[PDB]
C-alpha cells in the first residue's frame, strides 16, 4: 500500500506545467537587475544611511 | 662595615687628641715604638710603627730630605694592592646584563602578543601577564640599581624598589604554581573565584615585608645607601623569598607526580618520554633552579662555593624570563593558532 | 538523484560462492565510505562490512570475517561483496549502504529502519 | 509491478525536465558583469550567550533580532544599540530553532523537547510569559516560522512538517512525504507555500492550504541542512553536507546552478539571500561564510570572523546587514 | 525622546545582572549525554542517580550533574547528536551480555569517537549487565568466538583486576569486550579525548562517584592540555 | 640565600672597603712626604 499512494503523489508531480529554463534563468536575471540599487550589501551604503556604523 | 667617611672621622678625632717632642704626622701622635693605631683598620694592630730620636732630642730626618724617618712596615702587614675580586664582579655583572636584556626584550614582545588577542584572554594568560610583567620589572629594577649605586635618598629608593620588584617576581612564580596546583588538586577548581586573591598575593604580600624591612632599616640602621647588610635585618626580605622557593618546589613535585599518574592511566617508553619533556618545560615556570643554592648562607667571595653559586644564579636568574616567554608565549600551540590565523586574514 | 542498485544474489547451496554488485549513481562514489547491511528474515538490520574511499581500510562484523571480500571500483562506481563459504545463517536481504557525509570516518544511521542512502537490496536465499 | 511503474513516472518526469533545459543559468549570465569583491566588515558583535548559538531570527523592523543558545536562553537584542531587550529562560536547554513573529508580539522556539513553545513579549506584566506549548511532534523540532499571530509552521526530526493554531494549540495541517529528518523551512513571500529540506538529499514544495507536496527537488548528494527562498518566490537555494549549494527553479522544476569549490569540503549550515537576490550568503562548518554571486557561482566574498562553526545566518528585511550566529556564542552583524 | 535611551540601557543592566548569576550556575554544572540501546539498562543507571528528552539531576560532593537521555527521537541520530558537542562526557551504556548486538555498540562507539563535533568529548563507557555476562559464559550454550573469531587467540591482559572468587573465563570474556572498545578508542583518540571503561550491574550502589571521578579526570586533563603538559 | 641580594651586599662591602683602603693609602703617602 506504500507504493499505491507513492505513484498517486508521483502522478501529480508529472502533470505540472514546467517552463523552459531560459525563462526561469532570465526571470532571476531580470529580478536581480531591477532591485540592484535597493540592496545595501551588493553595493556599500554611505555611513549617513548605514545604522550599524 | 667601616665607611671611608667613618674612618676619616676616627682619624680626625685622633688628630684633635694630638692637638724628642710629641707631633702629628698625619696618621699618629708620637709621644721609639708606638702600637699601630687602632683608629686605622686596614693597618694590623699587633705591630708597632717606629721612629728614631736624636741624641740632640730631634726626630731623626731622612738623609738629603726634610722628611722625618718612620717605619710603618708592621702596620701595613695586611695590604692587597690591585683588582682581583673586581674582575669576577664585572664578569657576573656582564652575565646578567646580557641575560636580563634578552629576557626583558622577549617578555615585552610576549606580554604585548597576549594583550590585544581577545581569544587569548583566559584566566591562565591573565596570570601569565602578571608573571611576564613581574619578570620585566625585576630586570628593569636591577638595571636602575646598577646605574644609581655603581656609576642619599635617591639611591635609597633604587635599592628598595629593586628589593620589592625582586620579591614580586619570586611571588608571581609561586602564584603560577599555586594556580596550576589548584587547577588539578581542587575538584572542579573555580578559577574566577580566587583570581583577586592571587593578584593581591603576588604584588601586595611582597610590599608587606619590604615595607617592614624599610620600617626597621629607617629606625635602627639608617646609615649608607641601604645596599649593605646591617646584621640579621637582611632576613626580613630573604626569608619570605626563600619560603616562596621551598613551597613552589613542593608544588612542582606534586604536579610532576600527578602528571606521571595521568600518563600511566591513559605507553611503555612513551610514558617516560612525554613526562620528561613536560617536566623540563615546568622548570622555568616554577623556578625549580632556585632550590639548589637557597640553603647556602653568605660565604667568602673568593670561595669556590661562592663563585659557582653566583655564576649559576646570574646565568639562570637572568635567562629565566627568556625561557618563560619562549615556552609559554612563543612555542605555545594556541598563540601560533592566533598568529597564522590572523596572518592569513590580513 | 542518489540511487544504489544491487545485482546478484538468490538461490545457492551451502558453501557456494556468490557475488553482489552495487551499481551506485547520483553522487561521487570516490568521496563516500561504502557499507554492506543485511536483514535476516524476522530480524533487525545488521552491519556486515565497510570500505573506505580508496579501499585501504576494510572492516567486517566477525560472523563473515574470512568468508566475505568487499572491493570497490571507483572507475566503474561499483561496490562488491564476494561470498566464498556460505552458511544457512547467511540468508537475508543485502542492502548496499553509503555514509551520510562525503569526507568522514564515521557512518551514522546506516543500519537505521528508514535510512535514505541505502539500496532496495537483493534477497540472498542460501539453502540445500 | 509498481516498482517498475514507480521508475516509469520518474523517467517520464525526468524526460519532461530535459525537454525544458534548452540552456543554463551559467551560460545565460555568461556576459553579465560580476558584483566585484564584496568586503563586509563586522559592524556589531553581540555578547551574552554562555553556550553555542543554534539559531537566530530577525524581526520585521530590521532592528530587533532573537537568538537561541544551548544554555536555555532566548535573548532579544537591539542591533542598533547592542542592548538586551529581553532574555527569556527556557524550560529545555536544548533549543534548535527560534522565530520572531512578523507582528513582534510573540517569539517561538524549540529543540530536543519536541515542543514549539510560544512566548508573549507584549504582556501587561513586567516580564514575558509562555503563551502556549505545541505538543504533537514525535521528534526534535528543527525549524518553526510564524505565518500570523496565530498560525505557525514547524518542521521536525520525525520527517513531518505541521501547521498549528496557537489559539487552541492543535495541529491543523500535517505535511508528510519526507523519508528523512526535516532540518530547514522557508516560507514564500506570500506565505501561501513553504519549501522544506530534509536529510534525504531532497527538497519539497508544500501548499499550506491544500496540505500536499506540490513538487520534489533532488540534486544534492547528502543531507540538506539549510533552505531559503529567492526574494521573488519563484526559486530557492539549499545547502547540504556535500559541501555544495544548489539553486532550484519552482516553474522549470530543475536545478539551475551549483555553488561549489575544490577547496570547500565542509557542509553548509545556513543560506540566505540579499534583498535583491544577487548574493547568496552561505555559512560553512570551516567557521567562515562565503558570499556567492547567485547568477555566476563566483565567490564574491568571505565573512571570516567566527572561531567555531557558523550556525545561522540572516539578512534583514530592508537588507541593511547580515547577522551571523556561531558555536563560539557570538552573534556578529556585517554590513 | 531620550527618556527611553536610559530606560533601555537600565533594562540591559538588569538583564546583564541576571546573566552573570546564570553564568555562575551554568559553568558550575556538568552536562552528560546518556547513550545506549533498548537492552543497555541506561534506566537502571538513571535509577542509581537518585542523589522528547529526559533530564536527570544528581549531586556528588556538592557538584551538580545534569544527565540527558534523548528518548523521544527516531533511530537516526546524525543531526541531534551535534547538540551534545559541549558536554563534559558521553555516558555510553552497553549490554555486555548480548554478543548479537555487541557489534552495533562497537560501530556506535566508533561513529561517536570519529565524529567531527564529538572528537573532543571523552566517553565514560559502562559495560552494563556484568551479572548476566558472568552467568552466560559459565552456561557455555553461547560462544563469543561465533560472533568474534579473534576471541580464539586472545588471552587476559596482565593489567587485569578480577573480583574475588571470579571464574578466569569470565575475566577473559569481560576484558575482551573492554579491549574491543579500547581498540577503537586508541586508534584515533590522541589527547583530544579519552575512554573511561567500567564494569557495572543493576545492583551497583555506585556509578554516581564513577562519573564524578571521571569528570574530575576529564577536567584535569583539559587543564594540562592548555599548559601543553599532557 | 637570595643571590641577587647577596651579590648587591658583597659588591657593596668590596667597593666600600676598597674606597677606604685608598683613603688609608693617601694618608700614608701624606705622612711619608711629611
Amino acid at each position: 500500500a506504500q507504493a499505491r499512494k507513492l505513484v498517486e503523489q508521483l502522478k501529480m508531480e508529472a502533470n505540472i506545467d514546467r517552463i523552459k529554463v531560459s525563462k526561469a534563468a532570465a526571470d532571476l536575471m531580470a529580478y536581480c537587475e531591477a532591485h540592484a540599487k535597493e540592496d545595501p550589501l551588493l553595493t556599500p551604503v554611505p555611513a549617513s544611511e548605514n545604522p550599524f556604523r | 662595615v667601616m665607611t671611608k667617611e667613618e674612618q676619616i672621622f676616627l682619624l680626625h678625632r685622633a688628630q684633635a687628641q694630638c692637638e724628642c717632642l710629641p707631633e702629628w704626622d698625619h696618621i699618629l701622635c708620637w709621644p721609639v715604638a708606638v702600637p699601630c693605631p687602632d683608629y686605622i683598620y686596614d693597618f694590623n694592630h699587633k705591630g708597632h710603627a717606629y721612629r728614631r730620636c736624636d741624641r740632640n732630642g730631634s726626630w731623626e730626618l731622612v738623609p738629603g730630605h726634610n722628611r722625618t724617618w718612620a717605619n710603618y712596615s708592621e702596620c701595613v702587614k695586611f695590604l692587597t694592592n690591585e683588582t682581583r675580586e673586581r674582575e669576577v664582579f664585572d664578569r657576573l655583572g656582564m652575565i646578567y646584563t646580557v641575560g636580563y636584556s634578552v629576557s626583558l626584550a622577549s617578555l615585552t614582545v610576549a606580554v604585548l602578543i597576549l594583550a590585544y588577542f581577545r581569544r587569548l584572554h583566559c584566566t591562565r594568560n591573565y596570570i601569565h601577564m602578571h608573571l611576564f610583567l613581574s619578570f620585566m620589572l625585576r630586570a628593569v629594577s636591577i638595571f636602575v640599581k646598577d646605574a644609581v649605586l655603581y656609576s642619599y635618598a635617591g639611591c635609597r629608593v633604587a635599592v628598595t624598589f629593586f628589593l620589592y620588584f625582586l620579591a614580586t617576581n619570586y611571588y608571581w612564580i609561586l602564584v603560577e604554581g599555586l594556580y596550576l596546583h589548584s587547577l588539578i588538586f581542587m575538584a572542579f577548581f573555580s578559577e574566577k573565584k580566587y583570581l583577586w586573591g592571587f593578584t593581591v598575593f603576588g604584588w601586595g604580600l611582597p610590599a608587606v615585608f619590604v615595607a617592614v624591612w624599610v620600617s626597621v632599616r629607617a629606625t635602627l640602621a639608617n646609615t649608607g645607601c641601604w645596599d649593605l647588610s646591617s646584621g640579621n635585618k637582611k632576613w626580613i626580605i630573604q626569608v619570605p623569598i626563600l619560603a616562596s622557593i621551598v613551597l613552589n618546589f613542593i608544588l612542582f613535585i606534586n604536579i610532576v607526580r600527578v602528571l606521571a599518574t595521568k600518563l600511566r592511566e591513559t605507553d611503555t617508553r612513551q610514558q617516560y618520554r612525554k613526562l620528561l619533556k613536560s617536566t623540563l618545560v615546568l622548570m622555568p615556570l616554577f623556578g625549580v633552579h632556585y632550590i639548589v643554592f637557597m640553603a647556602t648562607p653568605y660565604t667568602e667571595v673568593s670561595g669556590t662555593l661562592w663563585q659557582v653559586q653566583m655564576h649559576y644564579e646570574m646565568l639562570f636568574n637572568s635567562f629565566q624570563g627568556f625561557f618563560v616567554a619562549i615556552i609559554y608565549c612563543f612555542c605555545n600551540g594556541e598563540v601560533q593558532a592566533e598568529i597564522k590565523k590572523s596572518w592569513s586574514r590580513w | 538523484q542518489v540511487q544504489l542498485q544491487e545485482s546478484g544474489g538468490g538461490l545457492v547451496q551451502p558453501g557456494g560462492s556468490l557475488r553482489l554488485s552495487c551499481a551506485a549513481s547520483g553522487f561521487t562514489f570516490s568521496n563516500y565510505k561504502m557499507n554492506w547491511v543485511r536483514q535476516a528474515p524476522g530480524k533487525g538490520l545488521e552491519w556486515v562490512s565497510d570500505i573506505s574511499q580508496s579501499g585501504a581500510s576494510i572492516s567486517y562484523t566477525g560472523s563473515v570475517k574470512g568468508r566475505f571480500t568487499i572491493s570497490r571500483d571507483n572507475a566503474k562506481n561499483t561496490l562488491y561483496l564476494q561470498m566464498n563459504s556460505l552458511k544457512p545463517e547467511d540468508t537475508a536481504v543485502y542492502y548496499c549502504a553509503r555514509c551520510p557525509a562525503p569526507f568522514t570516518r564515521d557512518c551514522f544511521d546506516v543500519t537505521s529502519t528508514t535510512y535514505a542512502y541505502r539500496g532496495q537490496g537483493t534477497q540472498v536465499t542460501v539453502s540445500s | 509491478q509498481l516498482r517498475q511503474e514507480a521508475e516509469q513516472l520518474k523517467n517520464q518526469i525526468r524526460d519532461a525536465r530535459k525537454a525544458c533545459a534548452d540552456a543554463t543559468l551559467s551560460q545565460i549570465t555568461n556576459n553579465i558583469d560580476p558584483v566585484g569583491r564584496i568586503q563586509m566588515r563586522t559592524r556589531r558583535t553581540l555578547r551574552g550567550h554562555l553556550a553555542k548559538i543554534y539559531a537566530m531570527h530577525w524581526g520585521t523592523d530590521s532592528r530587533l533580532l532573537v537568538s537561541a543558545s544551548q544554555d536555555g536562553k532566548l535573548i532579544i537584542w537591539d542591533s542598533y544599540t547592542t542592548n538586551k531587550v529581553h532574555a527569556i529562560p527556557l524550560r529545555s536547554s536544548w533549543v534548535m530553532t527560534c522565530a520572531y513573529a512578523p507582528s513582534g508580539n510573540y517569539v517561538a522556539c524549540g529543540g530536543l523537547d519536541n515542543i514549539c513553545s510560544i512566548y508573549n513579549l507584549k504582556t501587561r506584566e513586567g516580564n514575558v510569559r509562555v503563551s502556549r506549548e505545541l505538543a504533537g511532534h514525535t521528534g526534535y523540532l528543527s525549524c518553526c516560522r510564524f505565518l500570523d499571530d496565530n498560525q505557525i509552521v514547524t518542521s521536525s526530526g520525525d520527517t513531518t512538517c505541521a501547521l498549528w493554531d496557537i489559539e487552541t494549540g492543535q495541529q491543523t495541517t500535517t505535511f508528510t512525504g519526507h523519508t528523512g529528518d526535516v532540518m530547514s523551512l522557508s516560507l514564500a513571500p506570500d506565505t501561501r507555500l513553504f519549501v522544506s529540506g530534509a536529510c534525504d538529499a531532497s527538497a519539497k514544495l508544500w501548499d499550506v492550504r491544500e496540505g500536499m507536496c506540490r513538487q520534489t527537488f533532488t540534486g544534492h548528494e547528502s543531507d540538506i541542512n539549510a533552505i531559503c527562498f529567492f526574494p521573488n518566490g519563484n526559486a530557492f537555494a539549499t545547502g547540504s553536507d556535500d559541501a555544495t549549494c544548489r539553486l532550484f527553479d519552482l516553474r522549470a522544476d530543475q536545478e539551475l546552478m551549483t555553488y561549489s569549490h575544490d577547496n570547500i569540503i565542509c557542509g553548509i549550515t545556513s543560506v540566505s539571500f540579499s534583498k535583491s537576490g544577487r548574493l547568496l550568503l552561505a555559512g560553512y562548518d570551516d567557521f567562515n561564510c562565503n558570499v556567492w554571486d547567485a547568477l555566476k557561482a563566483d565567490r564574491a566574498g568571505v565573512l571570516a570572523g567566527h572561531d567555531n562553526r557558523v550556525s545561522c545566518l540572516g539578512v534583514t528585511d530592508d537588507g541593511m546587514a547580515v547577522a551571523t550566529g556561531s558555536w563560539d556564542s557570538f552573534l556578529k552583524i556585517w554590513n | 525622546q531620550r527618556n527611553e535611551e536610559k530606560a533601555q540601557r537600565e533594562a540591559n543592566k538588569k538583564i546583564e545582572k541576571q546573566l552573570q548569576k546564570d553564568k555562575q550556575v551554568y559553568r558550575a554544572t556538568h552536562r552528560l549525554l546518556l547513550l545506549g540501546a533498548d537492552n543497555s539498562g541506561k534506566s537502571t543507571i538513571v535509577k542509581q542517580m537518585r542523589i522528547g528528552i529526559f533530564e536527570t539531576k544528581f549531586q556528588v560532593d556538592k557538584v551538580n550533574f545534569h544527565m540527558f537521555d534523548v528518548g523521544g527521537q527516531r533511530d537516526e541520530r546524525r543531526k541531534w547528536i551535534q547538540c551534545f558537542n559541549d558536554v563534559t562526557a558521553i555516558i555510553f551504556v552497553v549490554d555486555s551480555s548480548d554478543y548479537n548486538r555487541l557489534q552495533e555498540a562497537l560501530n556506535l562507539f566508533k561513529s561517536i569517537w570519529n565524529n567531527r563535533w564529538l572528537r573532543t568529548i571523552s566517553v565514560i563507557l559502562f559495560l552494563n549487565k556484568q551479572d548476566l555476562l558472568a552467568e552466560k559464559v559459565l552456561a557455555g550454550k553461547s560462544k563469543i568466538e561465533d560472533y568474534f573469531p579473534e576471541f580464539a587467540r586472545y588471552t587476559t591482559p596482565e593489567d587485569a583486576t578480577p573480583e574475588p572468587g571470579e571464574d578466569p573465563r569470565v575475566t577473559r570474556a569481560k576484558y575482551f569486550i573492554r579491549d574491543e572498545f579500547l581498540r577503537i578508542s586508541t586508534a584515533s583518540g590522541d589527547g583530544r579525548h579519552y575512554c573511561y571503561p567500567h564494569f557495572t550491574c543493576a545492583v551497583d550502589t555506585e556509578n554516581a562517584r564513577r562519573i564524578f571521578n571521571d569528570c574530575r579526570d576529564i577536567i584535569q586533563r583539559m587543564h594540562l592540555r592548555q599548559y601543553e603538559l599532557l | 640565600s637570595v643571590s641577587e641580594i647577596q651579590l648587591m651586599h658583597n659588591l657593596g662591602k668590596h667597593l666600600n672597603s676598597m674606597e677606604r683602603v685608598e683613603w688609608l693609602r693617601k694618608k700614608l703617602q701624606d705622612v711619608h712626604n711629611f
